[PDB]
């Protein structure tokens, strides 16, 4: 691919969203989606092998599904009023169409199965955009019609989602499934808040985001993409290793780190709204994260496993390209905790 | 409170600034100087607590506690410094950076005036350990150990958090001087029921409890010396600070619901110390007598009476230092022999004749020799609950015996007898062990002299 | 030096088994008796005279 | 003595293609180093014409 | 080492639910409990209903 | 999972079964070690007829240098069991 | 090769005592371990222990227990020169105390 | 009988068991889009009919 | 202006720098044939950049100082106890022949660098391309084991795949009688324990895979002993060939720049030599890696990045 | 509502249905994506033409717009999948799994 074409195609996807984000008339989302769709495939592309046609092919298909639902909740909501405005839909039927489909879109459990496999089949850097910048669109829009929200069935696709993310990163030994599985359950994380209080859903997503582009360029930097891959890091990088245990440490939820502050603030908010049994039992679901996150963190970083003879060559060669962010990234998924008021500003 | 907390945050550049050679001296020094500032604390005024600011606030009960922390730092360095010697001097700056944030947090923990400050803190203090054990530990059970010590914990405090939250949403404030005052009764419901657990469940665990508990010897067995110094001297109070704090709230649900934790906590205290006799590690045998003593304080905060409370305290402040130095005393033959098993080196007396005594005094402190604050806080602690009920004493009585016969059995054990034969590398004590060991010891006896100091606000 | 088979295992079934077994512990194998296999753990250990 | 550290024994734990190995996904294969799987021998047939003779 | 072995590690490996391993283990573990929590709740019952009667001769008991 | 651990038995019965189908062999008089050409009377070409049978039957090629051993049913079970790596 | 990898073996454990036949515990080089033993020294049973012992045996009667002995003295003085009770029932004056109306 | 075999089945052992068992249940999958999406087609009919009426 | 995406938009072309004298080169033969000498007199006469061949220090050649570091913090290996011991226990030929490919590319990498960032051609020795040949013999002499061949086959699939094959390969042609003799007269007492088996067996994987496999895709040059001496007639066969055979013809500015892409960036090049393959041969314990990596980074300039290290006179840290 | 919206809806969920079960061709499944398409640019040319909505009326051309872009994308990895078996089979697309 060319580098400006590849380009041209960040852009596009990038406008798309962003033309979902702006826009106020129902086809005008639709057609952002679209395009974002349109330009994104190929950037599923980019490395020619099968696994990544497999993973574009699978991509594609459960996205124009979600659009087509889409676009039938929305003529089904202008039936019911002559409205092409995204305030709150008139119809319940279009309203579970535009749930339903939105699910899909953002790979909501039981429309999950597409997220491990897509993200497998594809490269880091795809992997990265997949699970941060793809997520925008579609929360967006719950957003704008959370008032709409029937809690029963969000609730019930959150919390499958934070179960099947903690089971199915439970059983994984590539790095890139167990990202997966993370965001499935992050995702479950914003969305059972959602009905309540929309600024919790910003400020989830965000801690998520900046932990994510950390952990994804710290796996970029040490190129690996199993465990035992990864085990040999220590042998090279062992600063890496270090920084990618305390950030592993922050996905977990754990005090005092960034990470903490999100479940913290939706678990309070939902106790003012006489919601106590669903927070408690995301919590202890919760945990089987924390569980692969620290089973992960003792097989890079804990302990030191068997390293090669060849890896004496790689003591001799620094890395070309130096990525500027990752830093800033690091230091934000851990030490951000102390500025938690600092949400008032998303609001 | 800043004068204490800061010079701890600097003890962390201080130390990465340091020489190779220079890393333990200044950290000893300079953590001897702020247990020094620390000892101020003590000056306390009777009616009230000492509040500092809106955020940290001082009291008869937080003050040993803090003063413990900060005279532990010391000790654990000095007993860190010898099993480190082959390692980096960047892991080894590592490694003293986890002590000092330990220390930090503990600080900052008992001296939180609000409960989501102390929760935040309370929890904060699990990444250093967890650390210190999985990445220093010298077993291939370290990791299963911290696994037990992360989710046992974990499963307590998350719960805890929620209710904390929760009552935030209804009293208006979590602020300690607020819900003191403005304390109402807890009527009997199945919602009342569950907000008591929830309250209750994560310091239980802490202690811990008695069927609760199965997460301490293995944490405390495979950590690293300092490790086990810091868990079972200040980590295992930390839950028995949390019940004093929390148990204002609780009433009189706390009457009735008490129950079942009050039989589990003498039975299970019976049931341990029973099973240190019959314990072929030596290290297991200290933390299992851990959990006998830490039943009893279960027993002392549960029965909610003055005299209770005193003897909690005592009782806390007492096995704090018995269990560091009985741990120290373990890791200097395990050093030796480079095993933890008890039969395996026989006859210590005949050869090291200073640590026999050491090992004497530590042994006659664990089965609370009269006048020492552990058989103080014993004794006010089976009063309480005779007190509560007649019948008590006969499982107290019960404990006391078993606690001797355990006691001087592991010195029988280790001390007298006949040397191991083959054994031919037992060399002479060094400096530092025998001044580990009086450090841990003097504290101890001359706290004798002033038990006030230690009994806490309901004195 | 103690390789991980030279530590106890399971309760043997068959007679080789018990042959191995009876070698770990340093015993002949007319001598060697296992305690019964109940769930209560003992496994592999010579159930040795009760003499003191 | 010194501290006890992971073996190849202990690595290859983590080494399959999943976690708790049971017997439908024993014969999962862990995917290849490079996400490049070898080309498959889908030998395509050509189309075979009769020209002429008619 | 094996004797030290068997004694702490290989037991819960070795070890089978069986009826006679359940029923001890239920004895053993919560018998005992039940029955110190009837004894107390009996004790602590009947002093409580002779206090509310105005009959225990709880005079000079001011500690506790 | 994929099929059961195959034995010397179950190859053995399949053999015998391919063998008995064939129609220029009398199904009783036929045993494991009787020959091909001496007991049952058949030609070289008959002989790779069977190899064919066979080769059908396990799912494997064989050579017809190794063929031309394979002299009796046992001798087939030998050939198969240590192509297939069996010990029993 | 029958062996499973490229180790190192386990070294044997040195006798600080070797090179340094009084060599305190604390470190290889004696001048700094000289010097650790002499800082722990100091800064632990010089300072810490005794300063500290003295200065906590000498703090200040902030538990106002002298100050309740002697207003004690005083009450108790005052309440049996006038033949009053030594202490009352009622800690709170019954006079400010508005008991609902009705019992029944 | 009690520390080592029945404490440690009740509470850590059975949660790791329990675990396990579903996280097996859970990511064992043939990876075939024509089982994921005859699911999603269950997905769509139930939350049609328990939800989308109950309103 | 470092190369990357950026270089590539605005101006900078491969084929622009191409100028028909290209011709990635490699001189191939048997143990002690004379390819040296016909490498470096071809790289003069047709002014190419010579590469001598890579051996166990050919990458502290191109890092810090080109001084040669210590073998057990470089290499790991040594040749000498091969022709002793060849079947030592402690997998000495195995992990001697795994490092060698790993020069072998890091060498190769760094040629095609220069190649495509001046436009002057390379000439090389040996090539990832025919280091097989060594472990074929190894195998069939029996030092190395099965699993050992399965292990470098897996590291040559995913490694060789990503690189061009040379235009040309010449191949030095000197029978094994003498190159035995060739031995004896070289002096060197190592060299002396090589017996008539494994030279041929090196003879045979040449003559039998690497020049029919070559042949394919490269046009191959082969040459007896005594017309080996004379550059001028081979250098004259080189440069009246039409290289219109393999997959350089098909190349254009895109292809070239993912190929320079991946010749820089010499650790994504080396990614897949340390896989994750537990083969007792080559796999360091913990602690010995421990040990091994804290004496590495005590080296006089290793301890920082390149530029930052003051104890070997960089100056003006705090400001860089 | 008028008997012809509802066959259209029903049209609609024929469409989706069919999309939702796989048989061993993606180009079925294809389709049933344009088919999908279609449906949904009838219902809404109905509705809009009902009501009278003018500006409205470019809504549906817009539809079909991207509806080729969809088909094109559907056609491009269909071309792809095929190179590498062969075949348009959805059982061969099973590399990856959960
Ligand atoms: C806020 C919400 C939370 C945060 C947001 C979410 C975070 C997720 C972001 C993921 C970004 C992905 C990425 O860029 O690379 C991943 C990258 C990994 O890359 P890598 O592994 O190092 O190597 C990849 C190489 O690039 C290998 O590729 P290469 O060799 O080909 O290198 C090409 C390179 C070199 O680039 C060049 O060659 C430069 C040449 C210029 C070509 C000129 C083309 C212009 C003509 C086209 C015009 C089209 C306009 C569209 C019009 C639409 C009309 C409707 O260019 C790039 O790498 C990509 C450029 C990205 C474009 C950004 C421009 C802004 C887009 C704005 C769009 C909005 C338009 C208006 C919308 C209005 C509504 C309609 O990740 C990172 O390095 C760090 C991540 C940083 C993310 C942001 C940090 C937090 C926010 C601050
Ligand atoms: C009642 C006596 C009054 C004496 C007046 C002066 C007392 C000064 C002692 C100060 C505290 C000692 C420091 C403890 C560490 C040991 C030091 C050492 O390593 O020895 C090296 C030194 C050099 O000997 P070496 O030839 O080089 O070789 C020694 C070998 O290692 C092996 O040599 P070894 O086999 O001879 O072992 C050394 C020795 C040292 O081993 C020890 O265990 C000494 C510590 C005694 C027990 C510690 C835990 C028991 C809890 C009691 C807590 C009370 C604290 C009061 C305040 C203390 C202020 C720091 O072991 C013993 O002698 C047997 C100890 C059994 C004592 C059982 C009696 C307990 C209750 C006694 C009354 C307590 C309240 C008094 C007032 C009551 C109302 C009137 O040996 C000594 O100097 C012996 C120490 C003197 C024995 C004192 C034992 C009774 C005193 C209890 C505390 C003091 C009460 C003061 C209040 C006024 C009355
Ligand atoms: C090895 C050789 C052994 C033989 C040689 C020994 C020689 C003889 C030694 C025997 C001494 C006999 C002891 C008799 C007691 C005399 C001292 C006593 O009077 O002082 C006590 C005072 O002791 C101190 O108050 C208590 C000690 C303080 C404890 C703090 C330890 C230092 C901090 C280190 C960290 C510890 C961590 C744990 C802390 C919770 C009592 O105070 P008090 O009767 O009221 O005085 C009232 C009058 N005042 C108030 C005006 C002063
Ligand atoms: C190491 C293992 C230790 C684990 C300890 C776990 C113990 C946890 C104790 C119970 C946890 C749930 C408590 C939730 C927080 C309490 C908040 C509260 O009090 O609100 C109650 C809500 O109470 C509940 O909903 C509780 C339901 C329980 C949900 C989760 C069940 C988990 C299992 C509970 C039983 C086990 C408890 C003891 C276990 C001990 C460990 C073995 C009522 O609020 P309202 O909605 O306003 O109603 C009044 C006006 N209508
Ligand atoms: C569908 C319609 C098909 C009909 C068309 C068929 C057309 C095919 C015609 C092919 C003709 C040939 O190839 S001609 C075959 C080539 N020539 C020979 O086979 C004769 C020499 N062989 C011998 O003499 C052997 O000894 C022998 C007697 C075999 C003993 O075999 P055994 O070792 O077992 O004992
Ligand atoms: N891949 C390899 N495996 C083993 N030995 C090698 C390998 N490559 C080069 N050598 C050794 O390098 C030595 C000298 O290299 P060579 O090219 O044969 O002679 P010359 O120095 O005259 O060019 C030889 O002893 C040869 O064995």
């Amino acid at each position: 691919m060319n580098p400006i074409i590849y380009t041209t195609l960040i852009m596009t996807v990038m406008s798309g969203t962003m033309l979902v984000m702006i826009s106020s008339h129902w086809l005008l989302i639709w057609i952002g989606f679209e395009m974002n769709l349109l330009a994104m495939i190929p950037v599923l592309m980019k490395n020619f092998n099968p696994r990544a046609t497999e993973a574009a092919t699978k991509y594609f298909l459960t996205q124009a599904t979600a659009s087509m639902m889409l676009m039938m909740a929305i003529i089904i909501n202008l039936l019911y009023s002559g409205q092409w405005t995204i305030t709150k839909m008139f119809n319940p039927v279009a309203m579970t169409m535009m749930t339903m489909a939105l699910a899909m879109k953002l790979g909501l459990s039981p429309f999950h199965f597409w997220v491990p496999e897509v993200t497998q089949g594809i490269s880091l850097q795809a992997g990265l955009l997949l699970l941060t910048w793809q997520k925008l669109a579609p929360l967006s829009v719950l957003c704008q019609i959370s008032q709409s929200i029937n809690p029963n069935l969000m609730l019930t696709m959150a919390m499958l989602s934070i179960l099947i993310g903690g089971w199915g990163g439970l059983n994984q030994t590539q790095l890139r499934k167990i990202m997966a599985y993370s965001s499935i359950a992050h995702m479950g994380w914003m969305t059972a808040v959602l009905p309540y209080n929309t600024t919790m859903t910003i400020l989830n997503l965000l801690i998520y985001i900046t932990m994510t582009l950390a952990m994804f360029m710290l796996l970029i930097h040490s190129s690996a993409t199993t465990t035992l891959s990864l085990s040999h890091t220590w042998n090279k990088m062992p600063v890496i290793t270090s920084l990618m245990m305390v950030t592993l440490l922050s996905m977990g939820g754990l005090p005092p780190l960034s990470g903490f502050m999100p479940k913290w603030m939706i678990i309070q908010e939902m106790t003012k709204n006489e919601s106590i049994i669903m927070p408690t039992l995301m919590a202890m679901t919760a945990l089987l994260n924390l569980y692969f996150y620290m089973r992960l963190a003792y097989s890079s970083s804990l302990t030191m496993f068997p390293s090669t003879n060849n890896m004496k060559m790689k003591w001799q060669f620094e890395h070309t390209k130096q990525m500027k962010l990752l830093p800033t990234m690091i230091v934000l998924s851990t030490l951000v905790l102390p500025m938690t008021p600092a949400l008032s500003s998303l609001n | 409170m800043l004068k204490i907390i800061i010079p701890t945050t600097m003890l962390l550049p201080m130390t990465w600034m340091s020489k190779h050679n220079m890393i333990w001296i200044n950290a000893t020094v300079h953590s001897l100087l702020i247990s020094l500032i620390s000892l101020s604390l003590l000056n306390q005024l009777g009616e009230n607590s000492l509040n500092f600011s809106l955020t940290f606030f001082s009291d008869s009960l937080s003050a040993p506690l803090l003063v413990l922390t900060t005279w532990l730092l010391p000790l654990m360095l000095m007993a860190s410094q010898s099993h480190l010697s082959k390692e980096t001097t960047t892991r080894k700056k590592l490694y003293i950076t986890m002590l000092i944030l330990l220390q930090l947090f503990l600080i900052m923990t008992f001296t939180a005036t609000e409960l989501i400050l102390f929760y935040i803190l309370f929890e904060a203090t699990l990444v250093p350990t967890l650390i210190i054990i999985t990445r220093w530990g010298n077993q291939t059970e370290r990791l299963n150990a911290g696994l037990y010590f992360l989710f046992y914990t974990l499963a307590g405090s998350l719960p805890l958090l929620v209710a904390l939250v929760y009552i935030q949403n209804t009293t208006g404030s979590l602020n300690f001087l607020i819900i003191h005052y403005w304390s109402h009764p807890l009527s009997n419901s199945w919602s009342n029921i569950f907000m008591w657990l929830a309250c209750i469940m994560a310091f239980m665990v802490k202690m811990p409890l008695y069927g609760l508990h199965l997460w301490l010897p293995k944490a405390h067995v495979e950590a690293p010396i300092a490790g086990s110094m810091v868990l079972a001297a200040v980590l295992l109070k930390l839950g028995g600070y949390g019940m004093m704090r929390i148990t204002t709230i609780l009433n009189p649900l706390t009457n009735y619901m008490a129950y079942p934790f009050l039989m589990l906590s003498m039975w299970g205290m019976i049931m341990t110390s029973s099973i240190c006799l019959r314990q072929t590690d030596l290290k297991s045998l200290i933390a299992y007598s851990s959990v006998s003593h830490m039943a009893l304080v279960i027993v002392a905060i549960m029965i909610q009476t003055p005299w209770s409370f005193m003897g909690a305290t005592a009782l806390m402040i007492a096995h704090g230092l018995t269990s560091s130095m009985l741990f120290c005393l373990a890791n200097t033959n395990y050093e030796r022999v480079h095993s933890r098993t008890m039969i395996l080196a026989r006859g210590l007396q005949t050869l090291l004749p200073l640590m026999a005594t050491w090992w004497l005094v530590a042994s006659l402190t664990n089965l609370a020799l009269p006048p020492s604050i552990n058989l103080i806080g014993e004794l006010f602690i089976i009063t309480a609950s005779f007190s509560w009920s007649n019948i008590t004493i006969i499982l107290m009585g019960m404990n006391m015996m078993i606690t001797a016969l355990y006691s001087l059995y592991m010195l029988i054990t280790t001390q007298r007898g006949k040397y191991t034969h083959h054994i031919n590398n037992i060399k002479p004590s060094f400096t530092r062990e025998n001044a580990l060991m009086a450090l841990h010891i003097l504290p101890l006896l001359l706290l004798t002299l002033n038990p006030k100091m230690i009994l806490g606000p309901l004195y | 030096h103690v390789t991980k088979d030279m530590f106890p295992g399971p309760y043997p079934k068959t007679p080789e088994e018990r042959a191995a077994a009876a070698k770990k512990y340093n015993m002949r194998v007319e001598d060697y008796e296992p305690y019964p296999d109940d769930g209560m753990g003992y496994g592999d250990y010579p159930k040795l005279p009760d003499r003191s | 003595a010194r501290q006890w550290q992971p073996d190849v024994e202990w690595a290859e734990q983590f080494g399959g293609a999943v976690m708790y190995p049971t017997k439908e996904t024993a014969h999962w294969k862990p995917p290849p180093w490079n996400d490049v799987d070898p080309p498959k021998d889908t030998l395509v047939s050509n189309l075979t014409l009769n020209f002429g003779p008619q | 080492i094996r004797w030290t072995y068997a004694r702490s590690a290989n037991i819960y490996p070795n070890f089978r639910p069986t009826p006679k391993t359940s029923l001890l283990g239920a004895l053993f573990g919560i018998g005992p409990l039940f029955f110190w929590y009837y004894v107390f709740k009996t004790d602590r019952d009947k002093k409580e209903k002779l206090i509310q009667e105005g009959k225990l001769d709880q005079t000079f008991n001011i500690s506790y | 999972s994929d099929a059961p651990p195959l034995t010397l038995e179950a190859i053995k019965d399949r053999v015998l079964y391919v063998l008995k189908l064939y129609d220029k062999i009398d199904p009783e008089k036929l045993s494991v070690n009787s020959h091909f050409m001496k007991d049952l009377g058949l030609d070289s070409l008959d002989q790779v007829e069977i190899i064919m049978a066979m080769e059908d039957e396990f799912g494997f090629e064989i050579p017809d240098i190794d063929a031309e051993k394979l002299m009796c049913p046992q001798e087939i079970v030998d050939y198969i069991a240590d192509k297939k790596d069996v010990y029993e | 090769p029958t062996i499973r990898l490229q180790e190192d073996p386990d070294p044997e454990d040195e006798n600080l005592y070797e090179k340094n036949p009084d060599s305190h515990g604390y470190d290889k080089d004696p001048i700094v371990d000289l010097w650790n033993m002499r800082v722990v020294f100091f800064f632990g049973f010089s300072i810490v222990l005794v300063l500290g012992s003295t200065f906590v045996a000498y703090l200040p009667d902030y538990r106002m227990q002298e100050w309740a002995r002697r207003e004690a003295e005083r009450l108790v003085k005052y309440r049996e020169a006038n033949g009053l009770p030594l202490m009352e029932s009622n800690c709170f004056d019954p006079n400010k105390i508005q008991l609902p109306e009705d019992e029944d | 009988l009690l520390d080592l075999i029945w404490l440690e089945t009740i509470l850590p052992k059975t949660t790791s068991f329990i675990q396990m068992k579903m996280s097996i249940m859970v990511s064992n999958q043939k990876g075939l889009i024509k089982l994921y999406f005859l699911s999603f087609l269950i997905t769509i009919m139930i939350s049609m009919t328990l939800f989308n009426y109950h309103e | 202006l470092q190369y990357g995406p950026l270089a590539f938009v605005l101006g900078e072309r491969t084929t622009r720098k191409l100028t028909e004298t290209s011709k990635v080169i490699t001189v191939d033969g048997n143990i002690c044939s004379g390819k040296g000498r016909l490498a470096r007199e071809i790289a003069e006469k047709l002014g190419l950049r010579h590469f001598p061949e890579a051996g166990i220090h050919y990458a502290d050649s191109t890092t810090g100082d080109g001084k040669p570091l210590d073998v057990q913090l470089s290499g790991n290996c040594s040749l000498e106890k091969f022709y002793d011991d060849p079947k030592s226990n402690d997998g000495n030929s195995y992990r001697l022949q795994s490092w060698l490919y790993a020069s072998r590319l890091l060498q190769y990498a760094d040629a095609l660098e220069h190649l495509l960032s001046t436009g002057q051609g390379v000439v090389l020795e040996r090539s990832i391309y025919s280091d097989f040949v060594f472990l074929e013999a190894m195998y069939r002499q029996g030092f190395i084991r099965k699993q050992c061949v399965e292990h470098y086959n897996e590291v040559k699939k995913v490694t060789a795949c990503e690189y061009l094959p040379p235009h040309v390969v010449v191949y030095v042609d000197v029978p094994v009688p003498e190159i035995q003799s060739r031995i004896q007269k070289k002096g060197n007492p190592h060299e002396m324990k090589i017996t008539a088996a494994y030279l041929q067996d090196i003879e045979n994987a040449y003559k039998k895979t690497f020049l029919p496999e070559m042949s394919e895709k490269c046009e191959v040059l082969q040459y007896s002993a005594r017309e080996a001496e004379d550059a001028e007639k081979v250098v004259e066969d080189i440069e009246y060939l039409k290289c219109d055979k393999g997959p350089w013809p098909d190349q254009d500015d895109r292809t070239f720049h993912r190929l320079r892409m991946l010749v820089q960036n010499k650790l994504e090049v080396l990614n897949y030599t340390t896989i994750p393959v537990y083969l007792p041969e080559i796999t360091i314990g913990a602690h010995q890696s421990d040990r091994v990596f804290q004496k590495f980074t005590e080296l006089p300039g290793r301890k920082y990045s390149p530029g930052y290290n003051e104890d070997v006179g960089d100056k003006w840290i705090w400001l860089k | 509502m008028p008997l012809v919206y509802m066959n259209i809806i029903m049209a609609f969920a024929i469409a989706l249905a069919g999309l939702l079960m796989y048989r061993s061709h993606l180009m079925s499944s294809l389709l049933c994506l344009e088919g999908m398409m279609l449906s949904l640019f009838i219902m809404s040319t109905l509705i809009i033409l009902n009501t009278h909505f003018t500006l409205a009326n470019m809504m549906p051309i817009i539809l079909l717009v991207f509806a080729a872009c969809e088909a094109a994308l559907g056609l491009s990895l269909l071309v792809m999948v095929s190179n590498t078996y062969g075949t348009d089979y959805v059982q061969n697309l099973n590399l990856l799994q959960c």
